[PDB]
Order: C-alpha cells, then sequence, then structure tokens
RNA sequence: GGGUAGGUGGUAAGAACCUCAGAUCCGGAGAUUUCCGAAUGGAGCAAUCCGGUAGUUGGAAACAGCUAUCAUUAAUUGAUGAAUAAAUAGUCAAUUAAAGCAAUACGUGGUGAAGUGAAACAUCUCAGUAGCCACAGGAAAAGAAAACGAAUGUGAUUCCGUGUGUAGUGGCGAGCGAAAGCGGAACAGGCCAAACUUAUCAUUAGAUAGGGGUUGUAGGGCUUGCAAUGUGGACUUGAAAA
RNA sequence: CCUGAGUAGCUCGGAAAACGUUAUUUUGAGUGAAUCUGCCCAGACCAUUGGGUAAGCCUAAAUACUAAUUAGUGACCGAUA
RNA sequence: GGAGAUGGGGAGCUGUAGCGAAAGCGAGUUUUAAAAGAGCGUUUGUUUGUUAUUAUAGACCCGAAACGGGUUGAGCUAGUCAUGAGCAGGUUGAAGGUUGAGUAACAUCAACUGGAGGACCGAACCGACUCUCGUUGAAACGAUAGCGGAUGACUUGUGAUU
RNA sequence: UGGACCUAAGCUGAGGCUGAAAAGCGUAGGCGAUGGACAACAGGUUAAUAUUCCUGUACUUACAGUUAGACUGAUGGAGUG
RNA sequence: GGACUGUUUAACUAAAACACAACUCUAUGCCAAACCGUAAGGUGAUGUAUAUGGGGUGACACCUGCCCAGUGCUGGAAGGUUAAAGAAGGAGGUUAGCGCAAGCGAAGCUUUUAACUGAAGCCCCAGUGAACGGCGGCCGUAACUAUAACGGUCCUAAGGU
RNA sequence: AUCAGGACAUUAUCAUGUAGAGAAUAGGUAGGAGCAAUCGAUGCAAGUUCGCUAGGACUUGUUGAUGCGAAAGGUGGAAUACUACCCUUGGUUGUGUGCUGUUCUAAUUGGUAACUGUUAUCCAGUUUCAAGACAGUGUUAGGUGGGCAGUUUGACUGGGG
RNA sequence: AAGGGUGCUUGACUGUGAGACAUACAGGUCGAACAGGUGAGAAAUCAGGUCAUAGUGAUCCGGUGGUCCAGUAUGGAAUGG
RNA sequence: GGUCUUGUAGCUCAGUCGGUAGAGCAACGGUCUGAAGAACCGUGUGUCGGCAGUUCGAUUCUGCCCGAGACCACCA
C-alpha cells in the first residue's frame, strides 16, 4: 500500500512509450511525503501524505 | 504554503495579515514563535479580527514575557558533574531548560530557546531571546562528585 | 398433534423383549449432542500432549473427580502510564461484531497475457476474456437531471424488440460497433449541507445539540399575511380476518 | 444573504465511451477562477437561442440463475447410454 | 391461454421512380456552353416452408511439436547449515629437541626420542576406468572378472533449506 | 524409547515494517533431536510378549506429619556443564 | 599433454576438460562497491583495502615485441548537433461597433510555433592493449649466384620480435 | 532563508578604421557650403586610450582672437566639419533571464549514539551526532541498454544451398 | 517519302466519344464523328505529340490550387466533399 | 527533407574581411667542399569545386548547384 491513511487513492495501471506498435504495462506510484501532521492532542510528528493533500491542507491552513 | 503570519514587521515582509506573499517553505508558519491561525472567516471582518487581537495578543505577550521573566530569574538551575579525575562530561544543553520548564510547567518549544550545544563547569550565565518583545537571562550551576 | 395392531434400519433364520392404556410410523416444537476441524487457553504431525483460574468433593497434604472461564483485531467504557508536570504511546479489565464454509450459478471492484484469424506478424482481434484476489446479497450493480437531443419534442434508472448491422471507427483489413427514434415490462422520488435561528465550548468554535431548508417554470433564508388537519407509505407496534 | 473548490478548467501522460483519446465521462503529476448577476452543454472554438443547475446522500421495480422443496412433463437415454 | 394454434399488439420491414459525392432535383439525373454524346432509368410483387450453397460460431471429423496463467514438489539428484559416526590392518620416518665427535666456537658428522603428510600398501567403503554376459534378462543399470582412491576436495544416519 | 526441560539451522509469529490484493519481511515470544540431564541388574516362564509379567537385590525425585541441626536466599549476577 | 591429490552425461565419452596453488588487471573508503529480490529485507559481514567480488592464465624458470586506425574505456573543454520544458513575438476566428458594398475592427477565448535559454550523450581532442583486434606487398642492391645484411617506394595505425 | 560572482539585452559611455597616389587611418551613405570664437584658434607641456612608432581622441597649463589646408577653392575610385544611418572592438554602471559558488536550519534523510516502553539488535517517541535543501522518492521527457520479451530472416530452381 | 532545309505559328486543345483490338480482372490499344474556340496554309484539309513496336509503381494515407458542395441549433468558422 | 561544417599546387599543409594565391614533398639546374658527401638557393607546379550578383577592382561576401562528415520519421 503506496499512499497515505487520511485519503484512500490508489496507484493505477497503465502503460508507456513515445514510440513502439506494441503495448505494455507500468505503475503511477503516487507522490508520498512524510511530514507531521497537526492535533491538540498527542502524536504529531511524521505520517506519509499526498501531495494534493498537502496543498489543500496549505490552503485551509490545517498548520 | 500560507498566506498569514503571526508577527507585524520583524525582519521582512509577511505581516500578521489576512493575505501575505510567500517564496516557498518558511519558518513565517513553521515555527512556534511565528505562525498562522486558520482563517475561516473571511468575509470582510477578518481584517479588522486580525488587527485587533495582533494589538490585544501583543500586549498579553509583553505581559505574560515580564512575569515569565521574573519567575524564572527568581528560580535557581543546579545540576552534578558525573567525572573522572576533574574531567567534565555532563551535557549542558536545551534538554535542562526543557526539564526546568516542565518541572514549572508553561508552554514553550525546543526550537524556541535557541542554546549553544557545549559543556560547561562551575556556574554561568546566558543570555538569550525567547520572544520578539523578549531578552532575558538564566543561570546555571553545576556540582562536583 | 395425526393415526395404528405389531415391530425390534438392509442382507431375516433364530434368539429376548415389550404392545390394543395407543407403540411403530408422519409432521411440529424441543432437550442433549464425543473429538478435531474458522477451532480461538497453549502447542503440535485432525481425530494428540501440556495446561491456568474460580469453585466444588475425598483424603493431613500431594493429587485426584464434576462445572464455567482464559485467543486476536476493531469500536466503545474504566483504570492505567515513561522523555516530560500534564499529555502521550502503551498495559490490563468490561461490552459488542467478526474470522470460516458454500449455490461450481448470478454482482461489483482490483489484477490481468497468449496462442487466434488476419493464410506471416509486431497492428486490431482473440477480451478486459481466461485465471487470481477482496467484499457481497438473495439477488447486486444502476438510478433522479450541468439528462437528452433539435424541436410548436421528451422528462429517474434497467431490460426486451425495431432502429441495424446502420452513422461511424479502423496496418481504412480482420473486423468493432452504436447513440438517438419508436414499440413494451414497471414507474416513488425522497433525504442532508449550505444561508438564518436557539445553548454549551477560554464565545478567536472553525465542534456539538436542536429548529428552518432540501432547487429551475428558480428555490430557500428575511419582516409577515392568507388558507388547512389533508394523503402517502419505502416503513413501528399489537388486533382481527382470510 | 446561501444553494456543495485543489472543483470546473488548462498543460503533460492516460483510460471508457461505436471511438483505435476528439467535444463527453475518470485522473497520475503540475497548475489554477467564478457564483443563478453566472457555470456548463447542443462532438474544435466564438456570437444568438434553447436545456437544465453538476463540484452532497439514499432509493423497491424492469431482471440474470437453480444448489433446494413439491408436483410433472419429455416426436429424453434405456447398463458401451 | 391444458409450459399449444390463435386473438390482440404497425414499432418497423420489401415495393410503390431513380440519378449523383451530395447539395439538389427528377421521368431525368451527371459532364458541360450544351438539352449533343455518353451514365443508369423510363412498374416488372411480397410472407412462408423445403432443398442447394454460403456467414460465424469447438462447425465433415480425430492428429501435434507449443504458448501464457495457476498449483505441486529437496523422501531422487546438486548445493549448503546443524548434529553425529566410522574408516581392518601394515609401511614410511620431515622437523624439533637431546647426547657425543668435530671445530677457537661454528659449519659439519655419528646417532637417540619424536611423529609429518590433499603420504604410501591395501580390507569394509566409495567410484565405475577396462573386456565378457544379458541386453522383448534374475535386474527399466547390473553379474563375473579385473581396477583407482580409500585420515581426507572421505563417505554416509538424521534433521533442515534452496 | 519419547512428552511433561532447553536448544542446532529452520519454522511460525501479538505488535510492527513493506507491498495492487494475494502476500513478503521481521521484535518480543513459541515449537522443533539425530544434542545436552535424570534413578535396575541377574534369573525364571507362555505355543504367542516380556528389564515391563514373577523371585531377589535397590535407587529416585515431590507432597504430608514428625524428631535433631540450622536464616535463608531468585527469572538477579558468576563458575559449571 | 596436463603439475599433481581431487571433480564431472544415475544409464553408451573421463579427459587435451574442470579445478587449485600461484600470476595479472580491474570496481569500490562502508548504508559500501556486486547483487538477490517488484520494495522493505538479506550475504559479502557483527565485514573493513593484506578487505572485497569480477575478467583472463593456470607447478617451476625465462620472456610480454609493434600498432590507440576503428570498438570499449578515462579525462577535458574550444566549437557545432541536440528532445522535454520554460516564453520574444507573429497568425487565424467570432464580433460591440465603425460602417453605403466590401473591409476594418475593441472584447474574452480558441487554434500557433516560435526569438532566446535549455542536461547528458554525439560529432571533437589527450591518454588506455597480461582490454577488443590485427600485425602488408612491391623494387633493387655484396667481384659465379641462388642467397639479401642494406636501401627505396604504394597502402595502412601497424606491418610477427 | 541566505550573500556573492560570472553570461545574454541594451540604454547612456567614449575610443574604434593604411593597397598606391591620398600634404591623407579613408568605413561609407546623402543635405551643409558651415561653425568652434567671455562658453575663447593656428601652436606648444604633463597625463589616459590607442594603433602605423604612426593614426585618432579627451582633463588641466599655455596662445590670445583666430581659423579649422579635411567647411568652400585644393587633392583622392571612395571629401572632408555637423547632420540621421547602418559595422566595429573593449570597458563602465541600469536592471530582466535563467546559471554557478556561499552560509544557516527549518523541510528532508539517516544501516550515529543514548534513554524509556521492553527480560527486546524490530519499532514508537526525545535528544544527540550528523548531513542539509543537497537528496531519497514521485511524475514528465531524453540517453544507454540482447540482462530480458515479442517476433522477423521472398521466391524460382532437373534437391537445396 | 515517314529524308533534308526554310518560313509561319504553337492542337504536345477542351467537353466528349458510338464503334472496334485482345482480353482472369484491374489494366492496356486504336480511333469514326459531334459541339466550342483555335494555328498553318488561298483553298483543299491537317493538327486529340514524336514512324511505331520499350521509357514503368495499385490503393489508402498526407500535402498543394480551384471548388457552382456541405457545414451538426443557428450565422460564420473549423473541418471535410 | 531540414539544421551546421568542409572544397586550394604533380601529392600534403596555408589563407590580411576586398584591397594578395603562399611552406614541405614529387622533377631538374646551381652554390658551398681536396674528393664523395652533406646541406642549401631555387626554373617550375597556382582562373584558390563550379555557376550568376556585390564591390575601383573577389580565392574568403550573397544566392544556386555539385563532391561530401554529422541529430532528427510512427494511432495504445
Amino acid at each position: 500500500a503506496k499512499k497515505d491513511q487520511l485519503t484512500l487513492r490508489g496507484p493505477l495501471y497503465g502503460n508507456n512509450r513515445s514510440h513502439s506498435k506494441t503495448i505494455t504495462r507500468r505503475k503511477w506510484n503516487v507522490n508520498l511525503q512524510p511530514c507531521k501532521v497537526k492535533t491538540a492532542d498527542g502524536k504529531t510528528t511524521r505520517i506519509l501524505v499526498s501531495t494534493r493533500t498537502l496543498r489543500t491542507l496549505k490552503k485551509h491552513n490545517r498548520l | 504554503m500560507k498566506v498569514i503570519l503571526k508577527q507585524d514587521v520583524s525582519n521582512l515582509g509577511k505581516r500578521f495579515d489576512v493575505v501575505d506573499v510567500k517564496d516557498g517553505y518558511a519558518i513565517h508558519f513553521l515555527f512556534p514563535k511565528k505562525l498562522a491561525a486558520p482563517l475561516t472567516k473571511k468575509s470582510l471582518q477578518d481584517r479588522d479580527l486580525f488587527l485587533k487581537k495582533q494589538q490585544e495578543h501583543y500586549e498579553i505577550n509583553k505581559a505574560l514575557s515580564h512575569k515569565l521573566k521574573e519567575v524564572i530569574e527568581q528560580t535557581e538551575l543546579h545540576f552534578s558533574l558525573k567525572e573522572h579525575n576533574g574531567r567534565p562530561y555532563g551535557s549542558i544543553i536545551t534538554k535542562q531548560i526543557i526539564n526546568q520548564a516542565h518541572t514549572k510547567g508553561m508552554a514553550l518549544q525546543k526550537f524556541m530557546f535557541k542554546d549553544n550545544v557545549r559543556l560547561g563547569f562551575g556556574d554561568h550565565e546566558i543570555t538569550l531571546h525567547i520572544f520578539e518583545d523578549t531578552t532575558a537571562v538564566l543561570k546555571v550551576k553545576v556540582t562536583p562528585d
């Protein structure tokens, strides 16, 4: 499971090339960022989060 | 990143405003010394609320900072050197001030008391700034064994 | 409850029994139901070994007999707690749901190729197929208008038949292939949030609890006014009747 | 005064739609507004007109199938079936 | 509807005029300046059943070497970790040290103890180098005869793992 | 001979870590002899077993009252094996 | 011929084969370098250049001659080639309107690839042969001459000691 | 966050320049036949640049109101000043565009160490030790890349090649 | 003469072509003649490339010019015919 | 197809922007020297790939062609 806990976004399996007549498959690994979390009680250190989720946290001022 | 700061002009822009400029990640929001609160109120009243809260919070910070220098200057800080042949090994770092603070119980942060990383023997004195309206002094003494 | 003059499950001969006071047999409600096995006190080679607690009986005791209990996760409750006062992870106790299996069939989602034809083949095809996984229910998924689509036109979603093998699409091959339109099966649309209003939270509440409110021909909020006890279940009880 | 924002978009890859990526639906990275006064749509995209308010929730039918229980049928097979 | 014929049920479907790329027209259409010539036209049924062919479906039928996915396997074999055990018997004498001779002392020499080998001879044990035998056998890998190694890159008892 | 003892690589595995799912890895724990520790030999007899069945000679580790001596001492540290 | 002890197709080939001592080069200063694995995780390793794996050869002794033309390598920058992207600027269209026709045309948007920058590699150069790989012909010349030390030329980077 | 240094734009900056004849270093194009003239000329001094050792330019001193012999006469294929222009090289600051080297810590990374949980080498945290916005990692787009996948590799023919 | 040379212009035209050649098809070949404007030459007529038999490359796909054609609701535009 | 570069003598190297065709070797003559040497001065080899413009006047400038070395071509 390469994803954060607060949001559930699964890595999509797709394709890859810039040139060919055939087809292949690869995944997209969602970018994961270890950042401190914010809450009034206890645990506030490293948790993995998604980048878009981080940006939403920044504009929503979730500290 | 952030659009609000906790303080007015200190060394650069990004005052205690509804909207502030930003250039990448900063301690302008990370540090508890200077943070930002969620907006969650911004239609027209938010700027007046932030301004009034700015003056009131500056005044209350000044009052509590005076009390905190008084209470921390009254107290005494003593430790012990576990030494061999009169050679100092004890660590004198922010640990000690955090310990003495948690015995007393005031809210601080470990990057807020910036203290030099070194050793010390005998009585010595330290001058440090706690906030941007503060200038304080603290004393450390140690006993040999 | 019904019904009966024998039966003692199949290889049937003998035993030895009860039975005409109702068995045998049929159905309903049941009690109990060894071990292992999701198997869960712990372990292990499934039909094995060691247990712990609380009782209870015997015996000085040891130990032996009959009961329940003692696994994990998640959520909730209480105690609990290090750096570091608090808090914090964690620790134990209590309550509640699993976790399995199968109807080899149907549901969704995620995974996911080949030989196959193309007279080769790497395109397309074989198909999201096989197979795998996870979660399901008697079914599920789907589903109430940024729907349509061109009109003086309809008005949740699904399936059936015409449209049609069409318009298109494509190493423009092999092929793939509609969506509207029309005709039927059924047809119920309701419910939050958001404006505002009542209390707590250090009224920095941004959270909770309650009232109003559930959208196109715009609606709701706002100061009011007029009229009304209505019909509906998608549903709670008991009662009756079939 | 309110009617659902990292949202519609857009760029880069992508995927389902007849589609073999094109308006239409989804998004992995990046970036990024408006508020019924507008937004989108009528397969590029403007103007006029129309259509209705997505970025909330649930919703029985209209169905596929017979492992079962009972009854029954078979221009069903009769022991190499 | 006795899991039947049928009755209902025009939604469509072939024809009723065709041309062309279509616009658009039309007993004409396209070319063009053209009506000329050339192009197809100048009404020539449909619903069934039965045969014949055919379209795709395992499609007159049995035949592969394969391919991909999913399972099973270290009791064979190869490798390794642990735990063990055995290897008849007999040869061989490297050092080292000690004694004595020797020398100025060494060097050197005569020796004694002593035991070193991917040592040797060679049983059990391993292997299978060689000829014969059988080779639709006693036996899906041997039998007789020989042979090499056989205190070490030896073997195998068991467990385990790949 | 083996359990009621522990371990040899190895296995499993509360938490935990990683990974589409499956699953893999791994802490503390727990299993795993062919290892390590523990007290019985001679003989007799059935057609069938026998150190076990029977005669002899013993030992052993625990519980219980008891007498005499005595303060002992573990999951803790060290030797031992 | 190989040093040898020793190893290999159970079941048709045991050796010129394998293998070792030993020799040589090379990537690496530790979380290594090599990897096994989709990532954690693990060996090399509770390792630390006398370490470590890989490429070649294979007692002992002696030699290792030429050629960086090209290939693969090391280092460098003079210059040119250079995607992706960042964004000078231009063009197309609608049309509020100006407008007699035309045409022009503010407004938002669509289509547009650009000016310039833009990595490494490549072309380039210096080195590199117990790393790939190759190691030529011709002509005459010394008192018989066949002989060619000795000298000359075409090719190539080079002509077998 | 942080300072500094080097490139491309160009304001504004001045210099910029030999065939022969040309009194001639001459980059040329065309109006101008002018103006420097207390701000003052032919001509001389010290300094800067320079390139022809010879061309050209500027500050101060000096000549004193004139001449520039390159305004016009006069010469040269290409005429003199100025006027606007296209070339120039170098430097000077004006900032825009991205580049490199800085410092810090504060994101992030730890297979540093210690402590508690925990009888425990995994982990949770705190600190330390470090690095340090490098860099893991994600995405996009290049390179390299038989380690690997899919396959490919016509025919005729007195057999085929 | 279909050879040579001179002069004149440029039909190496357009829309077409019954009728034939041979013909797996595609494909290839010869042209009667009509209508329009033509040049040569008074006319006659000729002139629908070279005296011929060789001198070639299928379609999609893409581009260019015109385009009385269409243009997804409309007008345009895109885009295609 | 663009984007850059390259062309000279009998062979191998040059090349003041327009203001010109130059070393070495290939062949010969000569000079130095007791002699042979040896070395060197040099007759010569030059429309500077070609074609049209520029400039008083072109081998290098402009445009074209010829001989050539390099980076670029595919729908899921």
